[PDB]
């Protein structure tokens, strides 16, 4: 079930979470650290909110049949998290539970 | 030759609906015009409305809308296509309602116009308890 | 500053009224949406839903029925509500607020947009043990 | 009627420039073999109203090489290429289809 | 060419050469159809279910994902496939709930070729040696009396053919005024002319993308279902501008007021009822027909002293034009999100 | 209007077969002739064959037989008559035969010959390592 996401500092890392959009959708992208409390990071499709750091680009939902990614540049040790995506999609009901994790370990 | 028969008079409780179907044939229904008229006693002849049974085109007298409905059935077979039925759903009754109706069909001549009728159904009295 | 406390029992037996508190700062129970999110061990979360003040009260259909939520005016806080504690109930509990939104993507007047939701903060949480 | 709908009426153009002058019919101005017969007209005030062009495109005799003719159905555009005192004044079209042909409202060049 | 010093009556009314052409457009409809499939193997058993949408309790969908036996090219083995159809076109046979076409119950219907367009042309009728078709000429002439300046003429110009039945279509401009035409005006059962001058501009679209999807029935056959439906089930809708519908009104009453007195209410209304494409109004935008509310504009009372207008529509696959009574024709879907322009130009 | 799609360019090995697609469409494919030229870079127009679809009669350059071959695809069915697909397969390849290759067809009006092209391919350039 966790996705290795092992990824050389510095360098590009996309993750991908959830089911192959119907309609148009809007995702929101979470972290979980280790021993703490969730965190949201990304909160519309392509916006993250004020005081987050910037590098955690979104893809837009407005494409029809991919999956919800996420990229992030340039990752570091402090962004050792397991992640978690939230998808709103337009067509299908309303998700009482959220994906499945991808964890993020850095090199 | 033009055939007009209607249903059998009612007693009816006030505030009711009643129902009418006034069945025509002998002519191609999908061409003439369907109107009715009613006869209060002491009052005249008073117009109620009309429909075209081609597409349900319907249209009312002033002082009875939103109490007063319509509706038609078709003949839809290759061999009999000239019986029809126009249906009344006359509703919110009032005892000055108890009156006799009456299904009509224009002229069937050309100079003839819209309003003047030659046949007439055999007239259902309506009486309101 | 905002920031919560959550409250349980903490050891559970099972078939009973769990209930829970969570404690407030800054902001009070009136003004925002708040939101009930459970969790397993080594698990996605499971978002139990939202509640708010004056018919805002939209439960998951996975409980739907064991479940009541409630808020606290008078002492400021909000509270949970359990019925029959099962097994699979071992999980840490999260208060939290969320944010609406309006995600329109047709015409408005068609009803062609939906509202969305999201956690900005968080708890602490309180591992909920069932157990004999 | 076949009216014509004159754009614009008032062109305060300086002396080098260009004008456009457009017209408008409510039906196509087709004469019966193929050939329209449109027409612009001159007019200052004090003298009678006189033709530069009549057709699309061909030009009355005597009128320089400045102004032009063009369009099609019902829009029909005069160009002139450079503008001078003589252009100052009201101008016209005119049809040549079917009778009765109508004038227009009067388009008035200034400075 | 034109004639002088006459006048002659006409008549709108009691004129031929309408009565021949309604006639004649029918006659030529039905031969566009006689090449083309017939489907007799299609009514059949249907097991519909729900399109993947989010569903309310209170409001309904509108699309019904279908799927049935049907037969292969070859006779032996048959085959199970699956279509989209709409709620108009499916009725209950009566746990399951399995549907069947309406029109099965009185006649085999016509799929019409997807090669062949239904576009409005332009069509000049003309004249055999030996007649003459003369037009009158006058600027206000309400179409019933003598004309002062008729003009002949060998054929008549463009004249086009939509179908609609309120707000016709890409009709013939008024020349100045707006005219209200009519044939004894205190009568009631005729209907009333107005041609306005001024064209209102309509917008109207579907904003859904579809798929078509080809099924064999047997050899040379081709039934076009709908396929899947890629992006946001949306409902097709027609916009038109406030300002000019409310000049265009105004406009109008101005007009009506000239043969009721000055002092009336005029007000308007919503269609009294019927069957359906007559308390609408339909249109065909590029192959395809709709049928479109328009309570939204009829909402109106006048004293006798950015914004725009949406109005929402349906879609129907098979038509029953003219009402014939051995007839029906399936449409078939057509690809992508549709739209088209048009000129409001006159209303009955 | 009047279209032909070709394939992409190819890198090929020495030796090898090559197979181009000329797809038409916009026009009744059965009427009219599709030709092949290739032009090579330094050297000028080179003419290769052409094909009728009807019945698919080719006919070849001299100096090439034996190495082509021309196939062709029609469109059958009611509905879309118009597409039709020639296929070019050429064989025993050399490095000299880099090129870049152009389907044809002949110009639509009557009084136009048969060779006077209008319509062109996008060309399809063909690298023999
Ligand atoms: C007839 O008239 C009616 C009434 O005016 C018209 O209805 C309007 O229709 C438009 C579009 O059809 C609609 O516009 C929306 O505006 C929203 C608010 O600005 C936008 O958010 C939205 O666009 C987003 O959604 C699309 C689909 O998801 C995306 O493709 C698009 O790129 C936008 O998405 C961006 O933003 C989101 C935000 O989260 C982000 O996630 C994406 O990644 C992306 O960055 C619509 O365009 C109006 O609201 C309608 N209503 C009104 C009153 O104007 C109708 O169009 C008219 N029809 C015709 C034929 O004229
Ligand atoms: C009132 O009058 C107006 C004015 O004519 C009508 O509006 C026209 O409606 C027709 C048919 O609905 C439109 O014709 C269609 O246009 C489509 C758009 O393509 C245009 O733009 C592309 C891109 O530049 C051009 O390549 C193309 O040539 C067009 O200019 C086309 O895609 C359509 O073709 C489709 O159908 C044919 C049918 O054989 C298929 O074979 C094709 O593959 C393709 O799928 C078609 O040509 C026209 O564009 C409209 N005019 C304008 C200005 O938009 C109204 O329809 C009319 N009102 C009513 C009720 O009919
Ligand atoms: C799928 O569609 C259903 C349609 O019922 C959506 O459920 C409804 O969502 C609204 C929120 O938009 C819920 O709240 C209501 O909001 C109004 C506006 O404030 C408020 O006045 C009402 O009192 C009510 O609280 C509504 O209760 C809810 N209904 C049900 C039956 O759940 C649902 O959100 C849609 N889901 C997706 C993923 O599109
Ligand atoms: C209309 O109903 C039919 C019912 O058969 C739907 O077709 C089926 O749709 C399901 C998904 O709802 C498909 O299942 C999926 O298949 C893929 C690939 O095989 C697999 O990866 C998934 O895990 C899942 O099993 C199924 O293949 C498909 N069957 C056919 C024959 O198409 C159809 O999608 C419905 N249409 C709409 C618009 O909802
Ligand atoms: C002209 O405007 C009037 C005023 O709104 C329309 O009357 C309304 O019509 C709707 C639909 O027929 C009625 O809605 C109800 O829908 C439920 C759905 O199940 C049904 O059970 C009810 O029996 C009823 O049909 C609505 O009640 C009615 N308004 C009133 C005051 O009775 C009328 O439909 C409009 N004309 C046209 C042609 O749309
Ligand atoms: C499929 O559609 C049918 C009919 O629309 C749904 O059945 C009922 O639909 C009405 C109105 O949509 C609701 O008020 C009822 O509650 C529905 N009944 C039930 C038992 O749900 C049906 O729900 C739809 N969905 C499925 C999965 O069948
Ligand atoms: C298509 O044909 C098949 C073959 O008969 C149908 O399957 C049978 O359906 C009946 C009634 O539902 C059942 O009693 C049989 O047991 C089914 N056969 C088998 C082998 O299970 C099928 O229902 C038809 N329709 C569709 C939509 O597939
Ligand atoms: C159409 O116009 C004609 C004449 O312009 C009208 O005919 C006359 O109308 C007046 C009053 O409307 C009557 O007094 C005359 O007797 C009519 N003459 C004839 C020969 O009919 C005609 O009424 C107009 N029709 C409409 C509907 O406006
Ligand atoms: C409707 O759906 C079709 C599905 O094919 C869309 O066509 C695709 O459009 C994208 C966008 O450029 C292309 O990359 C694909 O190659 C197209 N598919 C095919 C098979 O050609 C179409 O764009 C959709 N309509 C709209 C308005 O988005
Ligand atoms: C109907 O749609 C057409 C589409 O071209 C509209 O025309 C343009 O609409 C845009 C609005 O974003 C204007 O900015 C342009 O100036 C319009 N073009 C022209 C030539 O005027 C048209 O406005 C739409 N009509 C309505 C009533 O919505
Ligand atoms: C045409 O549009 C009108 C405007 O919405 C519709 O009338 C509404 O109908 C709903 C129920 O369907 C009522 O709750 C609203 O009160 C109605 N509005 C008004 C102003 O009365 C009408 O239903 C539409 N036509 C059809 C056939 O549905
Ligand atoms: C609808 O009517 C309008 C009249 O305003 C037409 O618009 C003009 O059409 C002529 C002839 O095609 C053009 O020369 C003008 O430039 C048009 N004016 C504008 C503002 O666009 C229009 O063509 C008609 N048809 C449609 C489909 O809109
Ligand atoms: C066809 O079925 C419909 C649905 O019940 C019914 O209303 C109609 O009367 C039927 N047709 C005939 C000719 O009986």
């Amino acid at each position: 079930a966790p996705t290795f996401v092992s990824v050389a500092p510095g360098q590009t890392a996309r993750i991908t979470c959830g089911e192959e959009s119907l309609g148009s959708r809007s995702v929101i992208w979470y972290q979980q650290r280790p021993g703490q409390a969730p965190s949201l990071i990304i909160y519309n499709n392509n916006d993250r909110p004020s005081g987050i750091p910037d590098r955690f680009s979104g893809s837009p939902g407005s494409t029809f049949g991919t999956t919800a990614t996420l990229t992030i540049t340039s990752v570091e040790a402090g962004d050792e998290a397991d992640y978690y995506c939230h998808i709103w999609d337009s067509r299908r009901p309303t998700n009482w539970v959220f994906g499945e994790g991808t964890t993020l370990i850095v090199l | 030759q033009v055939q007009l028969v209607q249903s059998g008079a009612v007693i009816k409780t006030p505030g009711s609906s009643v129902k009418i179907s006034c069945r025509a044939s002998g002519y191609n229904f999908r061409d003439y015009s369907i109107h009715w008229v009613r006869l209060i006693p002491d009052k005249g002849f008073e117009w109620i409305g009309w429909i075209k049974p081609l597409w349900g085109a319907v249209s009312y007298a002033r002082q009875l809308q939103g109490r007063v409905s319509m509706t038609r059935q078709l003949s839809q077979d290759p061999d009999d296509p000239d019986w029809g039925v126009a249906y009344m759903e006359f509703s919110g009754l009032t005892p000055a309602d108890t009156a006799e109706y009456f299904c009509v069909r224009r002229g069937s001549c050309d100079y003839c116009g819209d309003f003047p009728w030659q046949y007439w159904c055999q007239g259902t009295v309506v009486v309101v308890s | 500053q905002v920031h919560l406390q959550e409250s349980g029992p903490g050891l559970v037996k099972p078939s009973e009224t769990l209930s829970l508190t969570c404690n407030v700062s800054g902001t009070l129970v009136r003004d925002n949406y708040w939101s009930w999110i459970r969790q397993p061990l080594g698990k996605q979360p499971e978002w139990i839903g939202y509640v708010h003040d004056s018919g805002d009260t939209n439960y998951n259909p996975s409980l739907k029925s064991r479940v009541h939520l409630s808020l606290d005016k008078s002492k400021n806080l909000v509270s949970l509500r359990l019925t029959g504690v099962t097994a699979a109930d071992s999980a840490i509990y999260y208060c939290a607020t969320t944010k609406h939104g309006r995600r329109i993507y047709g015409v408005v007047a068609f009803k062609e947009w939906f509202t969305y939701f999201y956690m900005d903060v968080w708890g602490k949480g309180t591992s909920v043990t069932v157990s004999s | 009627g076949v009216l014509m709908t004159q754009s614009p009426l008032s062109l305060p153009v300086r002396l080098g420039d260009q004008a456009s002058i457009s017209c408008r019919s409510s039906q196509s101005i087709v004469y019966s073999n193929g050939n329209t017969y449109l027409e612009w007209y001159l007019q200052r005030p004090g003298q009678s109203p006189k033709l530069l062009i009549y057709k699309v495109s061909n030009r009355f005799s005597g009128v320089p090489d400045r102004v032009s003719g063009s369009g099609s159905g019902t829009d029909f555009t005069l160009k002139i290429s450079r503008v001078e005192a003589e252009d100052l004044g009201v101008y016209y079209c005119f049809q040549g289809s079917h009778v009765p042909y109508t004038f227009g409202g009067g388009t008035k060049l200034e400075i | 060419i034109h004639l002088e010093n006459v006048t002659e009556e006409f008549n709108m009314w009691k004129n031929n050469m309408v009565e021949q052409m309604h006639t004649d457009i029918i006659s030529l409809w039905d031969q566009s159809l006689k090449p083309c499939v017939k489907l007799t193997p299609l009514c059949v058993t249907l097991q519909c279910t729900n399109v993947t949408n989010n569903i309310t309790d209170d409001m309904r969908g509108e699309l019904k994902n279908c799927s049935f036996n049907m037969t292969t090219e070859l006779r032996d083995k048959k085959q199970k496939v699956y279509s989209l159809f709409y709620r108009l076109d499916v009725v209950q046979i009566n746990s399951n709930k399995e549907y069947r076409l309406i029109n099965c119950n009185t006649s085999a219907c016509t799929q019409a070729c997807p090669k062949v367009s239904f576009e409005p042309i332009p069509i000049h009728y003309c004249a055999p040696a030996g007649f003459a078709i003369l037009k009158c000429k006058d600027k206000k002439f309400n179409g019933t009396g003598p004309c002062p300046s008729v003009s002949t003429v060998q054929c008549t110009h463009g004249i086009k053919p939509v179908v609609s039945t309120q707000l016709l279509l890409n009709g013939s401009l008024a020349e100045e005024e707006v005219m209200i035409r009519s044939e004894n005006i205190t009568n009631n059962a005729k209907n009333i002319l107005v041609q306005f001058n001024t064209p209102v501009q309509i917008n109207c679209t579907r904003p859904n993308n579809n798929t078509r999807k080809s099924i064999r029935i047997g050899p040379g056959q081709a039934f076009y279902a709908t396929g899947d439906i890629i992006g946001d089930i949306r409902q097709a809708h027609c916009n038109v501008s406030k300002a000019t519908w409310n000049e265009t009104l105004g406009k109008v009453v101005k007009q009506l007021r000239k043969h009721f007195g000055n002092n009336t209410i005029i007000r308007f209304a919503n269609s009294s009822g019927g069957d359906l494409e007559v308390t609408t109004h339909s249109f065909n935008c590029g192959g395809e027909f709709f049928y479109c509310n328009t309570s939204g504009l009829f909402n109106s009372t006048w004293i006798s002293n950015n914004d725009s207008i949406t109005l929402p529509c349906r879609i129907k696959q098979i038509i029953n034009m003219w009402q014939r009574i051995g007839q029906c024709m399936y449409a078939p879907p057509i690809q992508g999100v549709i739209r088209c322009v048009s000129n409001i130009t006159g209303l009955i």
